[PDB]
């Protein structure tokens, strides 16, 4: 299904799928916000947004190439899609002002422009999106003072004494041969893809990157940006999880998709089979949950969001989802493991299985960088297939039974309670 | 019941003071820290603080009292003596 190949110094790796209307190539590089400083931190969002820049996206508009780029903790991704006629268009577009000529995009009055735009995005995302400042501030007190800490956007403080230096010095240090693959999906074969990346001599850099001195520790901690002036109560909170490459990494998802998400205001959530539900809404504690597993190449974390507008009752709402987590180490059924089962492949299969090819795009470009290939869809069922309730039970029992954990939260948390109440409901008194 | 009258003092969530913009806190794990820490050097330059802080207020009444009951104390050991009757008769009637 997928195809990986070596070549002289690239690793290339293809999804062809000959029922697509678009193919979509690209370059995932394998450092994204955990490999910078707390000074220059957001110069993964400026190469992002010097992409594609006006300048540069009217040049690849011409041609009839879309161009698409992501920054996360691990990877960075700079994906070119267009019709399935035109893949040298744009692997040439991808060479010719990305890969080797930077020097228009890297232009002073192009750089000013593009940072200023990046600043105001910055300055409007830290206050008026609540539940992904909150997920950024949960990664920043759970791995402080270690590289997994750093925001993918960056901060205005750290944005605003960036120059084109750091730019092309980052650029140097990491976008290299030895960080990168070249993905394409949709309609692109693999051997048109490995001739014309051959045909073209296409070599990015030649050095090797850096290595960082510090691995990424949790440390449980909390953090309040307390804020009476808002609506809600926005709290994230989260143990210590898997990382990629564990062997419990599809337990650690299944046991997110144990406990699910729900929104109150749609009558199909208010319906699902967790035991959560017939306890937080009899007097409506939350709006909206959802449990995440979120993996990463050094740690992990494992935990809930919620939002809510009941604030005189926010310690019941988190009591109540973590006796719940308790049972996955006592008393977990057969019931809740296969319906999460059932719902944890749904989940899988509408992530990959997609009509974009731009997620593919990004999917494989960081699965194969961190492990070398991708596990395929069947392999990943038959793995979710073979969980049993004592390999929900024993990674509880390690990851979630009487840990540490990490708080963060905004608006109205006064109804919070502090860290110690909240540290001591993550195990009970068995009754 | 009835709601009762208007207090100083709400619960959690409804406390009462004013709205709060711009403070955040930051905690550790008691599991992550070190109990203890910072005790010998706290029991003896931290108490040495408190104690020349405040020790005028507690010590010059101390002082008064203390050497007011003395004195008064010596008095009437010398009343009650044979060497101050001459006095003791005088003294009360
Ligand atoms: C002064 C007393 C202050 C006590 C404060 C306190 O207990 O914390 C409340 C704390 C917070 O309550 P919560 O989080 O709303 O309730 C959690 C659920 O009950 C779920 O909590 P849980 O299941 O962890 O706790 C259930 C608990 C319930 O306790 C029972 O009464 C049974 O069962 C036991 O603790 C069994 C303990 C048996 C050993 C006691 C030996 C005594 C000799 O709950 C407890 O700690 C219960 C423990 C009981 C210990 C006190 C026993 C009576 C003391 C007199
Ligand atoms: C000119 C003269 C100027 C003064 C010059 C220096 C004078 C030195 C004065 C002494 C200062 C001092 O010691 O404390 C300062 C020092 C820190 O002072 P700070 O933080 O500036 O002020 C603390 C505040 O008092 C708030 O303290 P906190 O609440 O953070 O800590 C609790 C507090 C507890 O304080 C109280 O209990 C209040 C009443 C204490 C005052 C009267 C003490 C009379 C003791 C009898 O700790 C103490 O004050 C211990 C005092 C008695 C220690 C006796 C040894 O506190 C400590 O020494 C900590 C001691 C920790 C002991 C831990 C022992 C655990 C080991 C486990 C034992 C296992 C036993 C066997 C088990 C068997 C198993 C089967
Ligand atoms: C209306 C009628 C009124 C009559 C009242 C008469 C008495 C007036 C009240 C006097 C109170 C006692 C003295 C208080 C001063 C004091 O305690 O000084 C406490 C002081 C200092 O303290 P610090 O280092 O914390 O301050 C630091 C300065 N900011 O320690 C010492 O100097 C120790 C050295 C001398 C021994």
């Amino acid at each position: 299904a997928e195809v990986t190949q070596l070549s002289n110094g690239i690793v290339v790796a293809t999804e062809h799928n000959p029922s697509a209307h678009t193919a979509s190539v690209g370059v995932v590089f394998g450092s994204g916000a955990a490999n910078e400083n707390p000074y220059n931190n957001g110069v993964s969002n400026l190469w992002k947004n010097i992409f594609l820049s006006k300048e540069n996206s009217a040049v690849a508009a011409k041609e009839g190439l879309a161009l698409s780029s992501n920054i996360s903790r691990d990877f960075q991704s700079y994906i070119v899609s267009s019709l399935p006629g035109s893949t040298d268009k744009s692997l040439d577009f991808l060479n010719q002002s990305f890969i080797q000529q930077k020097a228009n995009l890297l232009s002073s009055s192009n750089f000013e422009a593009t940072k200023k735009s990046v600043l105001k995005q910055v300055q409007d995302f830290e206050e008026n999106d609540h539940p992904n400042r909150v997920l950024e501030h949960l990664h920043s007190t759970a791995f402080q003072n270690t590289p997994l800490s750093l925001p993918t956007r960056g901060t205005l403080e750290s944005l605003e004494n960036l120059v084109v230096a750091d730019l092309e010095s980052f650029a140097n240090n990491h976008f290299l041969n030895s960080n990168a693959v070249v993905v394409g999906t949709g309609n692109i074969k693999h051997e048109d893809l490995v001739n014309s990346i051959e045909s073209k001599n296409l070599s990015l850099q030649t050095g090797t990157k850096p290595v960082l001195k510090k691995k990424a520790a949790f440390l449980g901690s909390e953090v309040r940006l307390r804020d009476d002036t808002l609506p809600k109560a926005w709290i994230s909170l989260a143990v210590e999880g898997e990382p990629v490459n564990s062997p419990n990494y599809f337990v650690a998802k299944l046991a997110a998709q144990i406990f699910g998400s729900y929104n109150a205001f749609e009558p199909a959530s208010r319906l699902q089979g967790i035991k959560l539900l017939d306890n937080i809404q009899e007097y409506q504690l939350c709006d909206n949950f959802n449990h995440f597993s979120l993996s990463y190449k050094d740690s992990g974390l494992w935990g809930f969001s919620t939002a809510t507008r009941n604030v005189t009752m926010i310690d019941d709402l988190i009591h109540f989802t973590l006796k719940q987590w308790n049972r996955l180490t006592i008393s977990v059924t057969d019931t809740e493991v296969e319906r999460a089962k059932s719902l944890l492949k749904l989940q899988l299969g509408q992530l990959y299985e997609s009509g974009n090819p731009v997620n593919d795009a990004n999917l494989l470009g960081a699965e194969v960088l961190i492990k070398g290939s991708k596990l395929s869809l069947g392999e990943a069922f038959k793995k979710i297939d073979a969980i049993t309730v004592k390999d929900v039970k024993a990674w509880a029992g390690k990851r979630l039974w009487d840990q540490d954990i990490a708080i963060a939260g905004t608006g109205q948390i006064e109804g919070l309670l502090d860290y110690m109440r909240i540290r001591s409901d993550m195990s009970m008194m068995r009754w | 019941g009835p709601p009762s009258g208007k207090t100083y003092m709400g619960w959690w969530g409804h406390m009462g003071g004013p709205k709060q913009k711009g403070i955040t806190s930051y905690a550790v794990s008691p599991y992550a820290q070190k109990p203890l820490q910072g005790i010998f050097h706290n029991a003896v330059f931290n108490s040495f603080r408190r104690f020349k802080s405040q020790f005028l207020y507690v010590l010059i009444p101390a002082g008064i009292y203390w050497y007011w009951w003395k004195n008064g104390n010596e008095y009437n050991e010398f009343l009650y003596s044979k060497a101050g009757r001459e006095e003791l008769e005088r003294v009360n009637v």
